[PDB]
């Protein structure tokens, strides 16, 4: 390589973005959400037409954002070795603080679960409470999880050996596996005899699996992009980083709810 | 002008090799988690689907059960049942997201 | 597929990242009329809180 | 142009945002501190009539501005994203479009904020805002609603810009900077990151928690219901004591640079020092209910956290000792940041004695919720990380602006902020002694006394704030005219004894940072080809 | 030790090949805690004579002067060092009167 | 080293009392001048 | 008209980097489907040859005025950090290597003439 060649390229492998209005456009979207909500709890606007155009927004603007990340990685190249590294411990550091934020929630239920208060009976959980029995349905969710984390590594390793057809297979059959996870959870939320007002155990209840409810419609969002990015040859063989982080995902999310299902399903009855 | 010095040709042979070699440890072992798969978690749920499909009617009869007969009223509700410090704003006053008026009722007891 | 023929257009295009795609116009547009309506319509109610007066 | 500061992706360009933020808001929140004080100069209600709401409203606000809209802002977004990049040696930071977005949301707590204080309801609860009282029986209004918000908006600021710096320090350094040969104020910035990443979560799930409890009828604090209002408590401090740590850690690497430039000599035992200011962050975090003493805890977790907490001294005593190590042989140049540097040293041992004092669980039954409290968290935070954000900005500014700044007239500013901070801090501990607790309007007529001279040092503090708005003017306006003639001093470092002034004037900057090495002001590109060490 | 100190500066001051090295080797010996002994003294005024510079070499008993720390081991340097700097020329800051 | 170090060592222990008196001991000018 | 490059020598910037894409019904290689920068980095590693350089400065020599130790950069300055003979004898001392001018480390005494490769 000549010198004057050289010359004509950066001298980093760090890579520099140009100007972009998203960082600003969600923050005045995030504004809005925040202050139609505080209204609309209140009155002063009168129907919740408001909050969910908020909610648009800010999702239209957070896909426009993604929008120019897959533009600069697949059609202008700018995420070199270094760059990729970047990005997986910035997600490693993430998942991190997504779960000391459930750190926080089994810490609301220990407080309340290995001395329960007074108001509430002297057992836990409190007395006229039909708990979730884990035998029955909790336990599909627990073998249908555990498949999810099996079909996802061979899509993975498939995709690395080079056939298309089975990885494109394995993640069909992992969103699906993951849809039927959230309807069947969707199911026993509409057959529960408790709600979220019933005391402090529907509250910490409802706030876990809730927060793991609200991950897995998040979790399929992100399994269908990375199959329009497979179907229409995004992904390689040897650089796939929107696929990588997915199985992390996926993989910390399932030993999360192993964790949900042994304290607030086994233990708690 | 060369820029770079002369090609190491020894990180290369070593790089070339690896990616050959990750490609054959990905080709069996895919091969082994497809075995896992069919053999172990498709019968796990078959063998729990079935069971959970029986007990699912079994409760379905009791629900409907519910509605046939108020009888004597729905059970009360102790000081912790029901609570409704500010009333909700999305509806009518006493409604949460998910509601099932067939298990659901908040009758009040004055 | 059409990765190759979509990357001879990204690059050597002189345009906003946002603005290069040819199907990009049918976004943008309807983006920025219903932004503004999301962005404004909160800030009317402002002095209307500050009175008390509830709707 | 819109372009340049709307759409920001320039580290240098969002850091000027961040000062620019940071003296506003500093502005707005010292007025609110000289209006308490001209409320508690005398007893009775003199100035508001007698609201005591838009007491504690002011006091939320003071609090809230001066720590989440100051000393976050300069300190952290203002120092950090302009000196690690260049002293590291990396062109910008990893993730350059989230940078953004971490500035952009604070604007809109600001109008959160202010929103909040003007429906008539108003947030009266304290900085620490505790359930039963900002619940929805007590605080009827939208108001503290919107003040949680705004909490919200500067989590996510602080967590966005925390996950940018662990992965700039991690992978974006030079050709020779191993992770054992940093700068001091990299390993400050890199644990202050650390401690944010592993203590905002927490505080979030209890504040989404609060209003989750207030509008969607939750009992995760309600009594009946069987929440408990303590749990809060843990939840809260848990970020709480760790967060009395991300105001001082960077804080120590101010002055960590600044005493070794000064004083000609290298830092005594730096290994030492980075060993202890790491410790300092990893143990606090098992010292959180010393704020909770007199809650009601048991008998053996109080001596627990009585042993734990005293810990503490060892680390932070190594580093007040190898301070003193550093300045003993070498030579002294007394300036604006050294004055500052060693007034910090003195000031903050001050404050550091009255915290392991009020360490003991057994005695602080008697100096929890006075103004003894009071004057010792103004000591470590109005003396311990303002004094080096003015020694931090004497120490850089003239480097990154390319504007020198007239000495004597900062020096003034100097003696007049120690003389007058020292005033209203000191009598504090008096009143706290003999009983006066926090958090009130008016006192009863025989604590009058201290209360007048507190009230009378504000004044000359907040002269000295007004004398260096007109510094910052003109080293703004006609600067460049200030390193022609001898108002300011231009060179940090004098020659040695037997250097020449003819051999000065080709090593000018005899530094071991980059920082000092640039261009004034620094270029938009500073590095294309990397910097090599070693 | 004393005797490796003086030996190893009386060889640095031996290998100065410009105004800028004498300049860094005088600097270098002046700032340990020691006193230097006064044969590592005489080479250092052989040093400036080599790259003919007289301010350095009247700044040497001024550092002497500040760093000796005694009334009377000062004259002590002074006696020893008459020959020398009366041959080479060197005057003392106080005669000077600068 | 008794003769050098007496002539600088003493005087400062002097100075020393003042200052420290001064920046601990000025609220007792206060009370003293008009407690009233 | 233009070819990717196929070599780290034919390289003429970034039209030669693009490839050839994916053959419909298989799974797409990095030698088909790379397209900038990333792709220059990949080239190179199939020779033996690293694009970005990451090799500290030598400590092999001290560095007098007839004998300086050269540092070649592609601008008209750069920054070296000095510690000595044996790396790590002294206190780092950031220097300033240009055209027209050599650093002096007036702590150790080692000389940089800077090399100008580039433009
Ligand atoms: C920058 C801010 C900052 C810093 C650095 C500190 C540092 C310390 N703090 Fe605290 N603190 C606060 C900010 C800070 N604090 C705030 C804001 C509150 C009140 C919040 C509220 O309730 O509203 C508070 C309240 C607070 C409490 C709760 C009091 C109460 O509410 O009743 C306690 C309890 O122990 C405490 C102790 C300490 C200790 C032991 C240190 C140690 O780190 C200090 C160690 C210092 C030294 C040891 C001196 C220096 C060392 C030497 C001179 C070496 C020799 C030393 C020995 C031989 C021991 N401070
Ligand atoms: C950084 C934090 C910070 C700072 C700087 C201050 C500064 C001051 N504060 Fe305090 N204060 C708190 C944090 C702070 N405070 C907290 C957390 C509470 C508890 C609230 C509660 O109980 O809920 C409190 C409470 C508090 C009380 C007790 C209220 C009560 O309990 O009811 C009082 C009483 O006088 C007071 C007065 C002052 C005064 C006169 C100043 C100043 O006048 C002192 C001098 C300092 C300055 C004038 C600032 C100079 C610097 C700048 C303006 C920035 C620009 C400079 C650079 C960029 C280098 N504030
Ligand atoms: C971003 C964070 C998440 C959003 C937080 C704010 C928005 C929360 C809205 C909650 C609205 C609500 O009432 O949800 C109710 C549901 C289920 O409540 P339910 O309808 O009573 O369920 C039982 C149904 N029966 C038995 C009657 C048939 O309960 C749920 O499904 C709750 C799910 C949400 C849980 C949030 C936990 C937040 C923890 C801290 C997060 C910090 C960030
Ligand atoms: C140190 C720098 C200065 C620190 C601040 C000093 C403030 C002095 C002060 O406030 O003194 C006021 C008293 C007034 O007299 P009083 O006895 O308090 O009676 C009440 C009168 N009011 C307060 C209603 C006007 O009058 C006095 O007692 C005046 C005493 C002044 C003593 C000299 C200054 C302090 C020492 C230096
Ligand atoms: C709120 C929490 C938001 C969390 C966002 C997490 C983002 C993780 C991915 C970060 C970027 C990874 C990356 O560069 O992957 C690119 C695609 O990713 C993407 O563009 C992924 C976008 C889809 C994420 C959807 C998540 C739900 C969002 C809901 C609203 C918020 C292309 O990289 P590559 O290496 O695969 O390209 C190969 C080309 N040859
Ligand atoms: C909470 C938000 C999600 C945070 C976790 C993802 C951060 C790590 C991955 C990452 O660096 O990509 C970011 C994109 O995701 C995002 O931050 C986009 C989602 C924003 C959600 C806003 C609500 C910033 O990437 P970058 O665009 O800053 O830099 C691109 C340099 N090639
Ligand atoms: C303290 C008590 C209160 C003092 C109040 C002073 C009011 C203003 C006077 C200005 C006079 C002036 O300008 O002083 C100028 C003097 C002399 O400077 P020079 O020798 O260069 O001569 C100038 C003419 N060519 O320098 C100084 O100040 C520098 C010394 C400062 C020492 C530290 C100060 C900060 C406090 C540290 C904590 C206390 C340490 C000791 C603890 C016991
Ligand atoms: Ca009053
Ligand atoms: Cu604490
Ligand atoms: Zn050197």
């Amino acid at each position: 390589m000549t010198h004057l060649e050289r010359s004509r390229h950066q001298q980093h492998p760090f890579h520099m973005v140009m100007p972009s209005p998203w960082p600003i456009v969600v923050s005045f979207a995030l504004l809005s959400l925040a202050l139609s909500t505080a209204l609309t709890m209140h009155g002063y606007i009168g129907n919740m037409n408001m909050v969910y155009l908020a909610l648009f927004v800010l999702l239209t603007s957070s896909i426009l954002w993604f929008r120019d990340i897959v533009a600069e990685a697949t059609y202008l190249g700018d995420h070199t070795m270094a760059v990729r590294k970047g990005i997986n411990l910035g997600f490693l550091m993430f998942v991190l603080s997504e779960v000391l934020i459930f750190a926080g929630l089994f810490w609301a239920y220990f407080h309340s679960a290995m001395s329960p208060d007074v108001t509430l009976g002297a057992c836990w959980p409190p007395v006229g409470i039909e708990a979730v029995q884990p035998t029955e349905l909790p336990l599909l969710n627990t073998i249908i999880l555990l498949s999810s984390g099996a079909t996802v590594t061979y899509s993975h390793h498939a995709l690395i050996a080079g056939n298309r057809n089975k990885a494109l297979s394995g993640l069909l059959i992992t969103f699906w596996l993951i849809v039927i996870f959230v309807t069947c959870q969707y199911i026993e939320y509409t057959n529960a005899a408790f709600t979220i007002s019933d005391g402090v155990y529907g509250s910490v209840f409802y706030a876990g699996t809730g927060l793991h409810f609200l991950h897995m419609v998040m979790l399929a969002a992100m399994l269908g992009v990375n199959y329009w990015r497979m179907r229409n040859y995004h992904l390689t063989a040897g650089h796939h980083v929107g696929y990588e982080t997915t199985i992390i995902y996926t993989h910390v999310l399932d030993v999360i709810w192993l964790f949900l299902y042994v304290v607030f399903y086994w233990w708690g009855v | 002008k060369p820029a770079f010095g002369p090609p190491d040709k020894v990180a290369a042979q070593k790089f070339k090799e690896s990616l050959m070699a990750t490609e054959k440890h990905a080709k069996d072992t895919s091969n082994m988690w497809v075995k896992i798969s069919v053999w172990v978690a498709l019968p796990a749920i078959a063998l729990t689907a079935v069971n959970t499909y029986f007990v699912e009617k079994e409760h379905a009869e009791h629900r409907e059960h519910l509605k046939h007969v108020p009888d004597s009223e729905w059970p009360r509700d102790y000081e912790f049942m029901n609570i409704r410090s500010k009333p909700f704003f999305w509806g009518d006053g006493d409604k949460t997201l998910f509601w099932n008026p067939v298990v659901n009722r908040h009758i009040e007891h004055d | 597929n059409k990765v190759i023929q979509l990357q001879k257009i990204f690059q050597s295009s002189t345009k906003p990242l946002w603005w290069r795609h040819p199907r990009s116009a049918l976004y943008l547009y309807p983006f920025y009329a219903i932004f503004a309506v999301a962005v404004v319509t909160p800030l009317l109610y402002i002095p209307n809180a500050i009175r008390g007066i509830k709707a | 142009m819109v372009q340049r500061w709307l759409y920001s992706t320039n580290a240098k360009d969002i850091a000027v945002l961040y000062f620019m933020l940071a003296i506003f808001s500093g502005m707005a929140g010292t007025a609110m501190s000289l209006i308490i004080r001209l409320e508690l100069a005398a007893p009775g209600s003199q100035y508001l009539h007698g609201n005591s709401q838009l007491f504690n409203v002011l006091v939320v606000g003071h609090a809230v501005l001066m720590i989440f809209f100051l000393v976050m802002p300069a300190l952290i977004g203002g120092f950090g994203n302009y000196l690690l990049p260049l002293m590291i040696g990396a062109t910008d930071t990893a993730f350059p479009r989230i940078n953004n977005i971490a500035f952009w949301v604070l604007p809109m707590g600001l109008v959160c904020l202010v929103t909040s204080t003007l429906v008539e309801s108003g947030a009266g609860t304290g900085w620490t805002v505790y359930p039963p009282l900002s619940s929805i029986q007590a605080h009827s209004g939208p108001s503290v609603d919107l003040a949680i918000f705004a909490l919200h908006l500067t989590s996510i600021s602080s967590l966005l810009g925390a996950i940018n710096f662990i992965v700039t320090t991690l992978n974006m350094r030079t050709n020779g900077m191993t992770m054992h040969k940093l700068p001091l104020f990299v390993w400050s910035i890199f644990i202050t990151a650390f401690l944010l990443l592993l203590s905002l979560p927490v505080l979030s799930a209890g504040i989404t928690m609060l209003l989750l409890d207030r509008n969607f009828n939750t009992s995760f604090f309600e009594v009946s219901g069987g929440g408990d209002p303590i749990l809060y408590e843990h939840l809260f401090w848990f970020f709480g004591h760790p967060e009395v740590y991300i105001l001082i850690i960077p804080g120590f690497g101010i002055i960590s640079h600044v005493v070794s430039t000064y004083s000609k000599k290298p830092v005594f035992g730096e290994i030492s020092m980075v060993y202890a200011m790491a410790s300092i962050g990893l143990l606090g975090f098992l010292v959180w209910s010393h704020h909770m003493y007199i809650v009601g805890l048991d008998a053996d977790t109080r001596a627990y956290f009585t042993s734990a907490t005293m810990i503490i001294a060892i680390p932070t005593g190594i580093k007040i000792f190898s301070w003193l190590a550093t300045i003993h042989g070498g030579s002294i140049r007394l300036a604006t940041p050294m004055l500052y540097a060693i007034a910090f040293l003195f000031l903050f041992t001050m404050g550091g004695l009255t915290g392991v004092a009020l360490a003991n669980a057994s005695l602080d039954v008697a100096f929890h919720d006075t103004y003894y409290v009071v004057g010792h968290f103004h000591y470590v935070l109005s003396m311990g990380a303002i004094f080096s954000l003015f020694a931090g900005y004497y120490y850089w500014s003239p480097q990154i602006l390319g504007l020198n700044y007239n000495e004597k007239l900062a020096q003034i500013q100097f003696w007049l902020i120690f003389i007058g901070a020292n005033v209203i801090f000191f009598p504090m501990h008096f009143l706290g002694i003999n009983g006066m607790p926090r958090r009130i309007p008016d006192y009863p007529d025989a604590f009058a006394g201290w209360n007048y001279v507190a009230s009378i040092g504000s004044f000359i503090a907040t002269l000295s704030l007004f004398l260096f708005i007109y510094i910052l003017y003109d080293q703004l306006v006609n600067g460049l005219n200030n390193k022609v003639n001898n108002k300011s001093v231009i060179y940090n470092k004098a020659p040695d004894f037997v250097e020449s002034n003819t051999i000065f004037n080709l090593n000018t900057v005899k530094s071991s940072s980059i920082e000092f090495l640039l261009t004034s002001p620094p270029a938009v590109h500073s590095f294309n080809t990397p910097a090599v060490q070693s | 030790t004393f005797e490796e100190f003086t030996a190893r500066y009386e060889k640095e001051f031996d290998e100065a090949y410009d105004l800028f090295e004498v300049q860094r080797v005088l600097n270098n010996c002046f700032s340990y805690d020691l006193v230097p002994a006064p044969a590592v003294i005489e080479k250092a005024l052989r040093a400036a004579r080599r790259v003919n510079d007289l301010p350095t070499a009247i700044r040497v008993f001024e550092a002497l002067k500040y760093k000796v720390e005694n009334e009377d081991q000062y004259k002590a340097y002074l006696d020893e060092l008459k020959d020398v700097r009366q041959e080479l020329g060197v005057p003392l800051k106080e005669e000077l009167f600068p | 080293w008794v003769i050098t170090e007496g002539r600088r060592l003493i005087p400062e222990i002097f100075q020393w009392s003042a200052v420290l008196s001064v920046c601990l001991g000025w609220p007792g000018a206060v009370y003293f001048f008009s407690k009233a | 008209v233009v070819k990717t490059a196929q070599n780290l020598a034919e390289v003429n910037g970034p039209e030669t980097l693009i490839g050839p894409g994916a053959k419909e019904g298989t799974v797409p290689t990095d030698l088909d489907q790379e397209t900038g920068l990333a792709r220059l980095e990949l080239l190179g590693k199939l020779e033996g040859i690293d694009v970005f350089d990451t090799k500290p400065l030598d400590s092999s020599r001290k560095g007098t005025m007839k004998d300086p130790i050269i540092i070649e950069s592609y601008d008209d300055y750069r920054y070296v950090g000095c510690t000595g003979s044996p790396a790590g004898s002294h206190t780092i001392m950031w220097l300033k290597p240009t055209v027209n001018e050599v650093a002096r480390c007036w702590e150790c005494g080692s000389v940089y003439k800077l090399n100008p490769v580039g433009v």
